[PDB]
Order: structure tokens, then C-alpha cells, then sequence
């Protein structure tokens, strides 16, 4: 899971 | 509307209280329910709303992986017969982030986004849209997979364009938007370059705004390009 | 039974799945599915069962707690009147939290507990029978407490008394049993010298039978041994 | 939360 907001 | 009945602010009261116990699946009804009594909402408001929903439907995503990987396993041949109850189970829990999905989306289109004049709020929703179209996405392998990409992508386009009429390129939201439409083209769109050029424009941008911030401000932003940097290093 | 269309292998094998993807929720479902078959349980099924309404009701407990601990607070005068919705949201999870014992215990009741002969799954209902009647004991403030704290009392204590003729000190489920007995006595009973000598005992006769047992028997009896020594730390 | 199991 890359970075996300 | 099970929440009909109760007042607007003691559903966002609630949903604060749900935030604070953990109770996200609560958080997300108080919301919806807050919602659902036709004001918009502020800037606040449209903080729990995400916080609630980003945490219900990221337990789904958590969950989902986890039975996709089981079975994909379980299909490659020399594992003996499984028997049809992973991808059942698979599917219950597809079927429930999907409805999940559908009442985000349906909120947004109902009638939040076309109340929203403001770009911060405008904004807030679109990429809300295409967060929850890319979710869609994740899980979509049908006819609709193509229609359903192209409506993450759609939306989260005419946020970028607000965005960058509207907001400074330190504006967290803004910064918050960038992250998640480059994630898009990363993990939907196969498109890794377009990726990677998203997420550098979009730091270097913010890093040369970051002197016009006070110190409160620059935390917030400075947060969210680390996220951008974080990718950047999974990425190259 | 909404379960009841699916078969027994198919809901323990989803519980498995459901553990896996920490959905909790669903796995209690599964196992309550698999529960209402009417087949006795095995070793493996009983733990299933017990781990997935451990942390469905441990979920409602954390919040409930949480909930609680800000009730108390507003309602320290200096602190502006809140208003009901804390009251009325601590309610709602008592409520969900009370409605998860009343289903476990009507699990054991109709009719685990009556068909189970052998002492290891006798004492394991029994145990549980003590733990979800320590959970509605917890938040209990009425008419009902003292029957709730004496329900849980005599179903730990009839555990206890099968287990001390039946099973050797070191077994897992007699220690889990008289540690969960010890913490019945310190936190609902107010008796901390019973829960400190019960406590104390049992640890005192489990390390004294270790000798008796394998590599992986000792491995799970020192496990739940370290849990006694940890509450008497916190105790004395 | 004292331990349990
Ligand atoms: C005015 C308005 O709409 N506010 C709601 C959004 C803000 C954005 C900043 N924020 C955050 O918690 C951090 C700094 C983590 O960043 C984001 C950025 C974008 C999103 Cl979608 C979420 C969080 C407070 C809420
Ligand atoms: C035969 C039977 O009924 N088995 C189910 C219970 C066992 C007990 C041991 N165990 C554990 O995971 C550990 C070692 C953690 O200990 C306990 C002890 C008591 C309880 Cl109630 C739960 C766990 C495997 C399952
Ligand atoms: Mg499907
Ligand atoms: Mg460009
Ligand atoms: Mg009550
Ligand atoms: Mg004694």
C-alpha cells in the first residue's frame, strides 16, 4: 500500500 | 434514514465520540446521517466524513487483499481443491466495500459536490470521488472496469484543475489530491512515469510555496510531501 | 440463522479465513453458524469460537471503556453540560456489548455446555460461561448486578472444580481458567487477597508439574504461567 | 486491562 490521504 | 430523527449536531457530537473509541463503522453512520440533513458541510465536517469512511473502507481493502492472495494461492495448481469457500467469502466481503463505495459516491453526487462553490470544498469532494472510484477500481474486473478508471480519472482531473486555478500549491488538500491521483496512475492506470513526474512537480512546487507558510501551516504541508517523497523512494 | 443454508466444514472453514483477515465480526457469525449445526465442537472449533467473540465483545469493551472515561469526566461540574450524547452513545455500545453476552451465553446454554462430557470441553464452556457474564458484570449498575456477579462466580467455580480433579495443574485451560477467575475476583468481586492467592496457587502447583511435560506443552503453560506472574506484579 | 485469556 503506497501513501495515500 | 435510521438517523433521521436525530439533531445534525449531536450526529457530528457522536461522530467525534465514535472517532475517539475507535468506533468507525459508527463514525461513518453519524456521518452519512450528518450529511443526510442537506446543509453543507465545514471544513471540519468534511474531515470526520473522510476520517470515518477512509477507515471503514480501508479495513475492507486490508481484508480483501488478504482473501485475494489466499485465492490466488489457492488457484495455483498443486494446492489440492480448495472448494468455492475462498472465493465466496472473497466476494462477501468485495460485494460489502462495493455498497460501502456506492454510499460515499452516492453522498458525494447527492448532493454534495453540486453544492460546493468554494475550491477547498469543491476540491475535497472531487477527490473523495476519485478515491472512491479508485477503490471501485481495485476490485473491478468486468465490463465496467475501463468506465470505472475513467470516472476516478474524470474526477480527480477537475479537482487538479481547481486546484490549480484556486489554491496555492502548499494548500494540504491540494497536496493530499496530488499523492492520490499520482497512487491512480501508479496501482490503476499503469502508467508509472506519469506517476512519478505527478509527485516530484507536485513536491518541488510545494517546497518553493513552503517560505510563504506560518510555522502551523508548514506542518501540515511539509506532512504530506514527505508522503510524496515516501512513494517517490518506493517508486525509483 | 442466516447461516443455516451453509455447511458446518464450509463455516469453520471461513472462520479460519475471517481470522486471517482479522474480520472478527464475521468470524463470530461463522462460528455461532457452525454452533447452531448442533455437533459438539472440537478442540480446534471451541478456539475458534472463543477467539472470535474475544475480539468482537474485548472491540466493545476497549469503547465502552473509552466512552465511560469521557462520561464521567463532563459529568464532573466545571465542565459545561454536554448534553445526553455522551450518555446516549455509551448506552448504544452497552447495549451491542450485552446483546454479544446474551448470544454467547445462549450458545452455551442451548446447549453446549449440557452436551459437552469431557473435561477439557466441560471446562472451557464453563470458563466462557464465567468470562460473558464478567462482561455484562462490568457494566452492570442495577437491580441484576449481585445475579450477574454471582452467575459468573458459579460458573468459574464449577469449572474450578472439575478442573482440580481433572486435569493437571499445568493445563492450559485450567490456567487461563483460574487466571481470568483471579482477575473476576480483583476487578468485579472486590477481593484482591482471593485474586492474589488464587493467582499465587496456581501458579505455585503449575510450576511444580513443568517437569511432566514436553517442549511445546511447557512452551503454552509458561505462556499463561507469565501471565499470573504479570497480574501479581501489578497487584502486589 | 489486567491479562486474560
Ligand atoms: C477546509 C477543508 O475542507 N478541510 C478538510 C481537509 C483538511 C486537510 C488537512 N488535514 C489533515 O489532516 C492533513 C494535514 C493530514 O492532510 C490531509 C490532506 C487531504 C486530505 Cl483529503 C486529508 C488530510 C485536515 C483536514
Ligand atoms: C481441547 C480444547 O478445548 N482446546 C481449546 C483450548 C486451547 C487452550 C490452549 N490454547 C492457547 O492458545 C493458549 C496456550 C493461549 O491458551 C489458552 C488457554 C485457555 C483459553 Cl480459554 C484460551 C487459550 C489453544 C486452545
Ligand atoms: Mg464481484
Ligand atoms: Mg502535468
Ligand atoms: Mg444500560
Ligand atoms: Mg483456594
Amino acid at each position: 500500500f503506497p501513501a495515500t490521504v | 434514514g435510521a438517523m433521521g430523527s436525530m439533531e445534525r449536531a449531536s450526529l457530528i457530537q457522536k461522530a467525534k465520540l465514535a472517532e475517539q473509541a475507535e468506533r468507525y463503522e459508527d463514525m461513518a453512520a453519524f456521518m452519512k446521517g450528518a450529511v443526510e440533513k442537506g446543509e453543507e458541510l465545514s471544513c471540519e465536517e468534511r474531515n470526520l466524513l473522510s476520517v470515518a469512511y477512509k477507515n471503514v473502507v480501508g479495513g475492507q481493502r486490508a481484508a480483501w487483499r488478504v482473501l485475494s492472495s489466499i485465492e490466488q494461492k489457492s488457484n495455483e495448481e498443486g494446492s489440492e481443491e480448495k472448494g468455492p469457500e475462498v472465493r465466496e467469502y472473497r466476494e462477501k466481503v468485495e460485494t460489502e466495500l462495493q455498497g460501502v463505495c456506492d454510499t460515499v459516491l452516492g453522498l458525494l453526487d447527492s448532493h454534495l459536490i453540486k453544492e460546493a462553490g468554494d475550491a477547498e470544498s469543491r476540491v475535497f469532494y472531487l477527490k473523495m470521488k476519485g478515491d472512491y472510484y479508485r477503490y471501485l477500481a481495485e476490485v473491478a474486473t468486468g465490463d465496467d472496469k475501463k468506465r470505472i478508471i475513467d470516472s476516478a480519472r474524470s474526477a480527480y482531473q477537475e479537482a487538479m484543475d481547481i486546484s490549480k486555478k484556486e489554491m496555492p500549491p502548499t494548500n494540504p488538500i491540494r497536496l493530499g489530491l496530488a499523492l492520490n491521483f499520482s497512487v491512480f496512475h501508479y496501482e490503476i492506470a499503469n502508467s508509472p512515469e506519469e506517476a512519478i513526474s505527478l509527485a516530484k512537480t507536485t513536491f518541488d512546487e510545494a517546497m518553493a510555496d513552503l517560505h510563504t507558510l506560518s510555522e502551523d501551516s508548514y506542518k501540515d504541508s511539509t506532512l504530506i510531501m514527505q508522503l510524496l517523497r515516501d512513494n517517490l523512494t518506493l517508486w525509483t
